[PDB]
């Protein structure tokens, strides 16, 4: 509901007067204290989140009007105030009560609070000080109780709600750093009636882009039907007083011989724009190579403008879009629509912006109609995605030729006439953010102070821009290459272009022919490129030709190829090389900005000309912080959703930890995380709205959600690399392997937890292997690490690597290591190393490939130039002696861990308990005799067989019992059902719950053999003695 | 503004979007349209039309001159308020669709106009007359009174075609406004009707108008078509619920969803019912592709036009959805490799289409979240081109696992009913009947049921559907799809018995294989 | 059948007919009553899955036995 607005200097918690009509027809009569919510509409891409207030009846207020304290928004009503808001009285008067509220207080009041004797006395003192009441007063967040004294630091449960001042905890924090001095209630920076006396001629003031579009409803005055938004300007009230007219008719802006007519309105008070500056939309700003400061003057003759609109001359500005075949039709239609307005004004040298939708290029909505054909409301469904300009040159003068400075265009007299293509420079990003104004998909705003590589590119391009007045052909090609996809190359290029104001050509791999290129593909490619470029370059100064994914077109010679097929490759290479340099000297300032995903495959004939190659690393910790700060920003989330409830993040989030916890992820991954978080938050919001609980007026992202969304993103990545779905073993099952447990912990996790002491290039001993008798945990430990440590887990399925041909095993090994090296925190599990790394050069062997492969292992595993040692290697075998020594060395496999038979009743009971853990054990009997009765030749795996056998016996008992029950039932009835039918017709869940009684154990233990003989065990004992005894 | 008739006045233009939520009412009305509850109706009556969709008309409108340009047609409509339909949508009842000669598709722009007027409400103000003339091949002559009862009983406007029964409504009384006229407010004594047959020359002249014959494909009637081989769906699994809950969410993470499966395990029928459901209660437009039918896929330039056309339509209409059965034909990585440069393996002929589609979709998704979304399906998740997971197009996934014990009962029940002649004896029951059917799926089950129907029909020498003790025998002769393709064996005929002293082993076997 | 050692274009154009044959069988079965598709092969293992499963009845025709070849003889020596 829309309510008229006015402000007062009352207290923050003073009741808000509301008109009788609303209080009666909508206000709840049963409520002792009525509460409503207000939204302030402000110049931005969305409405503000609602703020709650307490209201009371007031007969003095006119129809649908409200009065509120201006101090609730940190200002005073000295300047013109806003005249309306959106309001709704809460149905059922539902409001939440905050359990705790955090306040920041000044030193003097905190000293007074200690001086105050008692807790209750202090509570009453605060009651009187800031009008805070139990279950009556409602608090908000980011608000100030009084200028420079106290501020609401935080509110945990909700941004606003009631306070149980009797019990709600009040976290009072002393302002030890005097931050509260920064608080400022929209106060004036002093004020003078005449800072300069009699300065009626002109005033000099700053010009900067208006940050967002303007909606007519927010305008204080009442302009006419048409010809308003194209010449708007907004300023502070006092600036109007310095001009001697409040929101005067027309103003003029004059510098460098360019004079334009503008209309100046008052900037409305609540907005937080800067002081003493002109805020204008891009339409007027574009006309200038504007200086930071600019002078303005009165122009009364503007009210007497002349409609001399006959035979106007229009021109399409140079640009990438203007030269496209399909767009041209919609461009024409939208230009005719723009000039269809009755009273638009215009003057020579003006740039007129024209927005339109990119994807409506083919949707001819309807033909022209005799009557009742209009676009106004029909367009509301779609919002624009691309922008162009038009450059205006001349117009008729007629008998009114005495003046030609400014004129109107009338559809009843104006006709569409155009000349050839002109040229002019774009607008540098530093001066006006056009995307921001038109809500486009904003290019990421890099910050050169932080990102290294972008500075190089921008410097090169700006050098080629500045050399225009030096006038030499120094322009140089630039090639971008990256180690991985999705590192924002095209984004940073677009950033540079928009920053330096350089027209950008975006050719890409949407080519015409790439398969069976013999069918004149070379022509279809190069002719297309030449046609696309030649229609833009003669009208762009400077210009940039950007070739995305150039890697997949300028392919290099293949090792194995058809002798004649490669000829086409050579031809395309050479012709591309030629057209590379042709533009260099056929036009001034041309820069060739190519992109490649792997520079190794670019043709040397083409690359050799290249003189600047920037590698674009995956963003390190510092950058991800900024990237998060961007994607989480208000001007990003709130965009493109059109959800009726604005969006925002809760302030309790932490960039610093988030960044560190998102290591290795590329920017696209980051955006994916943000999007998923947004989804989950919206789902939570609608779930709460479905419930009967209190409904927040905003949806708040929470770090508690990001913490798991990042995990899901990482799991997605882990699926990308194709890792197996290892079972979910837990770190607790491992039992009597404490020594090896700690040994593993000291290497896999110790240099990974608190990553500061090990943060160095040292040889961090990424090698480890288990060896010993069969069945003592070697694979289980790996299975546990695979999921309990969050390290990527690669499985080498025994002799997986070995292969048919001579050299494909040597390719498989290298591919495995390369892919693992792609994801730095990764593990390699060489299961049964025997099959892959036999002793080198034995006489009892043939073929020799087993030697080549082990040599390749010795090479790639350790080698030289090794870095980023996070690649662990875990190996296992039944017997190591078949391995070659050259592996049994530090750097590859330092300690050989002998996970021997526990030989110890402590360990035996530990493993028996760990095996029995997760199923019920009847406690009438003690298990220790199971350790005492087994001889120590029994083994971790055969204790597993013992447990499973005992279980199976005890559950066979239950099977027999249920068989007896079903037979009895069949005897009672006509024997009409079997056991299977019994289990769907009837159920006895509690009866089926098998519980093992150790009598079963004492039965089973008599029947199970040891997994190894003394003959084998002595062998492994001797092996250990050799390797460990020393 | 006052209409050509001085007693009629114009108020305001508005635009809304169509829906098929099936708002109903008695026969008396034909032009009722349901606005949503909200801003009060400024008038009870009005005018309406649709802004026709059209292509770019490139290549001289695809080599067709389209010389007969027509500005569609203007209709009059009742308007009524409803609470169910959303704010921005408009409900267009079953009638008045055939007037536009457009199929009742979910989404389409309506121009709506609110009409005001003073005099003509008076009952029997003047005598009314109209001719209901047969346009095409026609039913023999019928009385005009029952036609008035059936056609425009309450409101109508001249120049209205109706292909539902191949008729034309006309009147040239003279000095008449040729505009909206109310009927149910006028007594029968102050209205007249007549019927004639329209001249062949005029019939063929009018046929030149934009009149796409909706029943060019043979049909038995507007209410019955032979295509409905299957007209039911069984809620065997939650996945239909999942997708309905997630796909229609107010905000979504990524544009795409992927629906994997197994040979004939449900995919196409599941998607077809998801269409049949989502189209009703959520006002989602859907474009069905079935890329297999799409020809000349590898002709990149030609296929790219269809790729663009899909998303163009989907964007022009309201919140929409794109669904591809058997995607891997159109965007599938061959995955077969012997030697190839790594870059061409990354980027072959097929993937180019995928990159174009992804870029084109993201162009919209990044500036209108709820506008366009895609839903792929394919034999296997990972099998699909890695670009999807790399470019982060697909976020959540689901798999149609083979139906569980509890589920198969419903499927078999339904397939048995489908033939409407097969039925079990009193002594036999469904839930037990299924348990033997381990490892099956709906293709297996439906062919197995047909097999049972054959084996009972002739091979048992009985007319009625004897249906026990042949079940097992028939099953013995069957081979489930999965087993059907690999080297299983059942050659050994030696019976369960024939045991010896091997009891001490047979026990163990029972305890480890069967138990 | 699908070829694992053939150029991708050949494999794709073969898959095209493999699918369309199924579609054709479907449409003909729908169009008229009584239409009975009776195909024959000389090695079942080669038929693609997309057709092996969808087909209803498989009949194994054996090398004739003793009882049969006698009749075959009696036929081919008849006047
Ligand atoms: N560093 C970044 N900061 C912000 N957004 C980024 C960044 N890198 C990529 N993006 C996002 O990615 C999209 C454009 O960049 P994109 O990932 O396509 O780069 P690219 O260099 O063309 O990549 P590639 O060649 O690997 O496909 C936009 O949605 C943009 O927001
Ligand atoms: N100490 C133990 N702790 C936990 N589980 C154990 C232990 N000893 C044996 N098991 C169990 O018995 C099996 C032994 O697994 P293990 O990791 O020893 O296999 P492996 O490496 O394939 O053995 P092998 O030496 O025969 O090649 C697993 O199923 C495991 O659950
Ligand atoms: N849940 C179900 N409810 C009703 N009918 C079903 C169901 N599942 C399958 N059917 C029927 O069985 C048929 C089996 O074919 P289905 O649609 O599952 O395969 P498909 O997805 O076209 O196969 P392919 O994977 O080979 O392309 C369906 O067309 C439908 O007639
Ligand atoms: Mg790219
Ligand atoms: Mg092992
Ligand atoms: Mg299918």
């Amino acid at each position: 509901m829309k309510a008229s607005l006015t402000f007062s200097l009352s207290g923050i918690y003073a009741p808000c007067s509301i008109s009788r009509d609303i209080y009666l027809e909508y206000g709840d009569k049963k409520a002792e204290c009525l509460y409503g919510t207000i939204r302030l509409p402000q110049y931005g891409p969305g409405c503000t989140p609602g703020k709650i207030v307490h209201c009371v009846l007031d007969d003095s207020l006119p129809f649908c009007s409200i009065v509120v304290p201006s101090k609730l928004f940190g200002f005073m009503p000295t300047q013109p105030t806003m005249d309306f808001c959106y309001f709704e009285p809460i149905l059922d008067n539902v409001v939440p009560v905050l359990d705790s509220v955090t306040f920041l207080i000044n030193e003097q009041l905190y000293s007074k609070l200690m001086d105050l004797p008692q807790e209750m006395q202090q509570i009453q003192f605060l009651h009187y000080k800031y009008n805070i009441n139990s279950m009556e007063t409602v608090v908000h967040s980011r608000d100030i109780l009084t200028s420079g004294l106290c501020q609401i630091l935080n509110c945990s449960p909700f941004p606003q709600g009631l306070v149980d001042f009797t019990e709600t905890q009040l976290i009072l924090v002393n302002d030890t750093e005097q931050k509260l001095s920064a608080l400022k209630y929209a106060n004036e920076d002093e004020e003078y009636a005449l800072p300069k006396i009699g300065t009626n001629s002109a005033l000099s003031i700053d010009l900067e882009s208006l940050p967002c579009t303007i909606s007519r409803d927010l305008l204080r005055p009442a302009p006419h039907i048409n010809d308003d938004n194209s010449i708007y300007a907004f300023t502070d009230a006092e600036t109007l007083l310095r001009l001697d007219v409040t929101s005067g008719s027309f103003i003029t802006v004059s510098n460098m011989g360019c004079v334009r007519l503008v209309k100046l309105f008052v900037l409305l008070l609540p907005n937080g724009f800067k002081k003493r500056t002109i805020y204008a939309p891009p339409k007027i700003i574009a006309s200038f190579p504007d200086c930071s400061v600019v002078t303005i003057s009165k122009s009364n003759i503007g009210h007497t403008d002349i409609p001399i609109a006959n035979q106007v001359f229009i021109s399409r500005v140079g640009g990438w879009l203007q030269s496209q075949k399909c767009f041209q039709n919609i461009i024409l239609t939208t230009l005719k629509k723009f000039f269809s307005e009755s009273k638009r004004i215009l003057c020579q040298n003006d740039l007129i912006p024209i927005a339109f939708d990119s994807s409506m290029a083919d949707l001819n909505i309807a033909e022209e109609n005799d009557e009742s054909d209009d676009e106004d409301e029909l367009g509301q469904y779609y919002k624009n995605d691309s922008l162009v300009w038009f450059f205006v040159t001349s117009a008729e003068l007629d008998c009114f030729s005495k003046d030609n400075s400014h004129f109107i265009i009338d559809p009843n007299r104006t006709k569409l006439i155009t000349t050839n293509i002109t040229n002019r420079r774009p607008l540098p990003l530093s001066r006006s953010n056009l995307q921001r104004y038109y809500g486009f998909a904003e290019t990421f705003y890099y910050d050169l102070h932080i990102f290294p590589y972008v500075r190089q590119l921008v410097n090169i391009l700006e050098t080629s821009f500045n050399c225009s007045q030096r006038g030499i052909t120094l322009n140089a090609s630039v090639l971008l290459h990256s180690t991985t996809n999705n590192v924002g190359k095209a984004t940073m290029v677009r950033f540079a272009s928009k920053y330096l104001g350089i027209h950008l050509l975006e050719i890409d791999c949407l080519s015409l022919t790439s398969n069976s290129r013999q069918l004149d593909s070379t022509s279809k490619i190069i002719g297309y490129i030449r046609a696309k470029c030649e229609n833009v370059l003669p009208y762009a100064s400077p210009a940039v030709i950007f070739l995305a994914h150039l890697d997949s077109i300028l392919l290099d010679v293949n090792a194995n190829q058809d002798p004649e097929a490669i000829k086409l490759q050579k031809s395309i290479n050479f012709e591309m090389s030629k057209l590379l340099d042709d533009f260099t000297f056929k036009f001034p300032g041309t820069t060739f900005v190519g992109s490649v995903n792997n520079i190794d495959n670019v043709p040397s004939s083409f690359r050799s000309h290249m003189r600047f190659e920037i590698l674009v690393p995956v963003p390190s910790e510092a950058q991800r912080l900024r990237i998060f700060q961007w994607y989480l920003s208000s001007h990003e989330l709130n965009r493109d959703v059109q959800q009726k409830v604005p969006v925002s993040y809760m302030d309790n989030i932490s960039f610093s930890s988030l960044s560190s916890y998102s290591a290795g992820l590329t920017p696209l991954d980051i955006k994916s995380i943000v999007e998923t978080a947004r989804m989950t938050a919206t789902a939570r919001f609608y779930q709460e709205s479905k419930k009967c609980g209190w409904l927040p007026q905003s949806i708040l992202i929470t770090q508690e959600d990001l913490s798991k969304a990042t995990s899901k993103a990482r799991n997605e990545f882990s699926v990308s690399i194709g890792a197996p779905q290892i079972p979910n073993v837990t770190w607790d099952d491992i039992g009597g392997i404490d020594f090896v447990k700690g040994e593993i912990l000291d290497t896999i996790d110790m240099p990974l937890k608190h990553p500061e002491l090990f943060t160095s290039g040292m040889k961090k001993r990424s090698g480890i292997l288990f060896y010993g008798p069969p069945g003592t945990g070697k694979t289980l430990m790996a299975k546990a690490i695979a999921t309990n440590f969050s390290l990527n887990f690669f499985s080498v399925k025994g002799p997986e690597l070995l292969n048919m041909y001579i050299g494909e095993s040597e390719a498989n090994v290298r591919r495995v290591f390369q892919k693992a090296r792609e994801a730095k925190p990764c593990v390699i599990f060489f299961d049964q190393i025997d099959s892959v790394a036999p002793k080198r050069g034995n006489q009892g062997d043939s073929g020799g490939v087993m030697d080549r492969i082990v040599s390749q292992l010795l090479a790639e595993l350790d080698g030289m130039s090794t870095d980023a040692d996070g690649v662990f290697v875990i190996g296992a075998t039944n017997r190591p002696d078949l391995l070659d020594e050259a592996l049994l060395r530090p750097g590859r496999f330092d300690k050989l861990l002998y996970l021997g038979i526990p030989d110890t009743d402590t360990k035996q009971l530990n493993i028996l308990e760990a095996l029995t853990r997760k199923f019920v054990l009847d406690n009438d009997v003690k298990l220790i005799e199971l350790a005492k009765l087994c001889p120590f030749n029994y083994t971790g795996a055969d204790f597993y067989a013992l447990c499973s056998d005992a279980m199976l016996n005890a559950m066979s008992r239950i099977a027999r019992m249920v068989e007896k029950k079903v037979s009895q039932h069949n005897e009672l009835t006509g024997e009409n059902i079997s056991t299977r039918r019994w289990f769907d017709k009837i159920a006895t869940k509690e009866d089926t719950k098998v519980v093992v009684k150790m009598e079963d154990f004492l039965k089973a233990q008599e029947q199970l053999t040891p997994s190894v003989s003394r003959a084998e065990l002595n062998h492994y004992e001797a092996v250990r003695a050799n390797f460990e005894g020393a | 503004t006052i209409l050509k008739n001085g007693a009629i006045q114009l108020l305001k233009k508005v635009i809304l979007r169509s829906t098929v939520c099936k708002m109903d009412f008695p026969k008396d009305n034909l032009f009722v349209v349901y606005i949503s509850d909200g801003a009060q109706l400024p008038s009870q009556k009005g005018y309406a039309s649709i802004v026709k969709c059209s292509l770019r008309q490139s290549k001289k409108s695809d080599s067709d001159n389209k010389s007969v340009g027509i500005p569609s047609k203007k209709i009059g409509v009742f308007i009524k308020c409803d609470s169910q339909i959303p704010e921005n949508h408009i409900a267009l009842s079953s009638h008045l669709w055939d007037a536009f000669f457009t199929h009742p598709m979910n989404g389409a722009k309506i121009k709506l106009e609110f009409l005001q007027m003073n005099q003509a409400n008076i009952i029997s103000g003047r005598n009314a007359t109209v001719n209901i003339k047969y346009f095409g091949k026609d039913v023999p002559t019928k009385s005009g009174d029952q036609y008035s009862k059936l056609l425009g009983g309450s409101l109508l406007t001249n120049n209205l075609i109706l292909p539902t029964e191949q008729i034309i409504i006309e009147i040239k009384k003279g000095e008449s406004e040729q505009q909206l006229c109310n009927l149910n407010e006028i007594s029968n004594e102050s209205v007249q009707w007549k019927v004639t047959q329209m001249g062949k020359e005029e019939v063929k002249d009018i046929i030149e108008r934009h009149l796409p014959k909706h029943y060019h494909v043979k049909e038995t009637g507007e209410v019955s078509r032979t295509s409905k081989d299957e007209d039911d769906f069984i809620t065997v699994n939650s996945i239909k619920k999942e997708m309905v809950n997630y796909l229609t969410s107010p905000i979504i993470a990524t544009p795409a969803i992927i629906l994997d499966g197994k040979q004939g395990i449900g995919k196409t029928r599941l998607l077809k019912e998801l269409i049949n459901e989502v189209e009703k209660d959520h006002h989602i437009f859907v474009k069905y592709a079935d890329c297999e039918t799409l020809h000349e896929t590898s002709n990149l330039d030609k296929t790219q036009k269809l790729i663009m056309e899909w998303c163009s339509f989907c964007y022009w209409y309201g919140p929409s959805l794109i669904v591809l059965d058997n995607v891997e034909a159109l965007f599938g990585k061959p995955q077969a490799n012997d030697g190839d440069p790594s870059n061409n393996g990354q980027w072959d002929n097929a993937s180019k289409l995928l990159n174009f589609f992804i870029n084109q979709v993201t162009k919209i998704f990044n500036k209108d979240n709820k506008r366009i979304r895609v839903l792929f399906s394919g034999k296997q998740k990972t099998q699909i081109n890695p670009l999807l997971f790399d470019k982060h197009f697909v976020s959540e996934t689901w798999s149609l696992r083979a139906p569980d014990k509890h589920a198969r009962a419903k499927l078999l029940e339904y397939f048995f009913s489908k033939n409407q002649i097969m039925k079990l004896n009193r002594d036999l029951q469904f839930s037990d009947l299924s348990l033997e059917t381990e490892g099956f799926s709906p293709l297996d089950l439906e062919i197995f049921t047909e097999k049972i129907f054959y084996d009972l029909q002739l091979e048992r020498d009985c007319d009625n559907v004897v249906t026990r003790e042949l079940f097992s025998k028939s099953l013995s002769a069957f081979t489930p799809s999965a087993l059907r393709g690999v080297k299983l064996t059942k050659e050994t005929n030696i019976k369960w018995g024939d045991i010896g002293a091997l009891a001490n082993a047979k026990d163990v076997l029972l305890e480890t294989l069967e138990w």
